[PDB]
C-alpha cells in the first residue's frame, strides 16, 4: 500500500468529512490513531495539540493518492497549511486563469483565489464576451515558461505569475507586486 | 506539459 | 564546448541529412572522421567500423537541447530502436502523448506513425468533425500526473508507458495495454 507503515490523525473536518477521509487513508493502507506520522488538516490549517511527525493538508493527501506517490510535503506549499490573513480580499477585481495545474492542486489554488476575492476563469480571454459568459482576464497563474496561455499573456500584456504570487498575496492580505513574481524571472 | 490539450 | 574532444562518425543518412548532423556536431565542438561515437538513424543501419558506441541523432539533438551529455543507455531512443518492418499493428489507433517534448516526441510520433497509428496533439474523448479531432484510443506517457492522465482515467482509456510503443514496435504485434498501464508502473 501507498500509506503502508504510516499512521494518521484526521483533524479539523466535519464528522462526515473525516469519516470519508479516514476511509480513503485506510483504503491506501494507512492506519488511523504514540506519535502519528501525519496529521491531516484542512488547507488553511487548524489547532493540532497532539504531537505528530508533520502536519499535512488534504491537498497533500489527495494528490499523493491521485499520483500513487508519497510526495515530500515540503515539495509544494499547498501540502502544508497555507497562512492566509483572515477576512482580507486583496484580489477583489481580478479575473484569474490557471495554466499547467491539474486536479487537487488546481482545486486548491482555485479556492485560495476565490477566497482572496478573485474570480477564477477556465478560459484565458483578453476581452469580455457576455453572450459567451466570459470575462476579460487580468492574471494568468502558471508553473513554467511555455504553452498557449503563456504566449497569449505575453501578446496581451497581462501579468503571468508563479503560484508564489498568489500565496504571498494570501499571507499578507495585500496584492503582491506582480512584477516580483513574473514567470519570465523564474 | 505546457499545454493541457484535453477535449470533451 | 559540449562535444569537446569527441570524435564522431555519421552513417546511414541522406546526402543532405548527413551534412546537417555533421554541422550541428562541429557547432557544439565535436570532430568528424577509432571514433568516440557513431551517429545513425533512429532505426540504426550498417556499422562496420569500430566505434565507442552507436547512438542516434535523437540522442544527439536531445543532448544539445539540454546542453547535457546523456548516457545512451538511459533512454531507448538514444540508441538504435528495433522495429519489425512491414507491420502495422497500430493500424486503428489514435494516440496522444503526454510528458514528452522535442526530439523524443518527434521520434515516438515517428514510430507510432510507422506502425500505422495516427497521432494527435490533443487527447480527445469524442470525435468532433467541426473541430477536426478524432476520438483518442491511447495515451502514452511517463509518470502518473497531469490533465491528460486524469482524462484517461476518467474516460476509461488506456494510459500506457512508452515501452508499450517500443514493444509493439519490436514484435510487430500490438502489445497488451494492460501489461503497460502507467497505473501500475513503479
Amino acid at each position: 500500500g501507498l500509506f503502508s507503515q504510516k499512521s494518521f490523525l484526521v483533524l479539523g473536518f466535519s464528522n462526515e468529512n473525516e469519516s470519508n477521509i479516514a476511509n480513503i487513508i485506510k483504503e491506501n493502507a494507512g492506519k488511523i490513531m504514540t506519535v502519528a506520522d501525519y496529521a491531516v488538516v484542512p488547507l488553511l490549517g487548524c489547532e493540532v495539540e497532539a504531537t505528530v511527525g508533520e502536519v499535512v493538508t488534504n491537498t497533500w493527501l489527495v494528490t499523493c493518492i491521485d499520483y500513487q506517490t508519497l510526495f515530500d510535503p515540503k515539495s509544494n506549499p499547498l501540502f502544508t497549511p497555507v497562512p492566509v490573513m483572515t477576512g482580507m480580499t486583496p484580489l477583489e477585481d481580478c479575473v484569474i486563469s490557471f495554466s499547467q495545474c491539474a486536479g487537487a492542486e488546481k482545486e486548491s489554488l482555485t479556492f485560495l483565489a476565490n477566497l482572496l476575492g478573485a474570480s477564477v476563469q477556465e478560459y484565458f480571454v483578453r476581452k469580455s464576451n457576455a453572450k459567451k459568459g466570459m470575462f476579460a482576464s487580468t492574471h494568468l497563474i502558471l508553473k513554467e515558461r511555455g504553452g498557449s496561455k503563456y504566449e497569449a499573456a505575453k501578446k496581451w500584456n497581462l501579468p503571468a505569475v508563479t503560484i508564489a504570487w498568489l500565496l504571498e498575496t494570501a499571507r499578507t492580505g495585500k496584492r503582491a507586486d506582480e512584477s516580483h513574481f513574473l514567470i519570465e524571472n523564474s | 506539459d505546457s499545454d493541457t490539450d484535453v477535449e470533451e
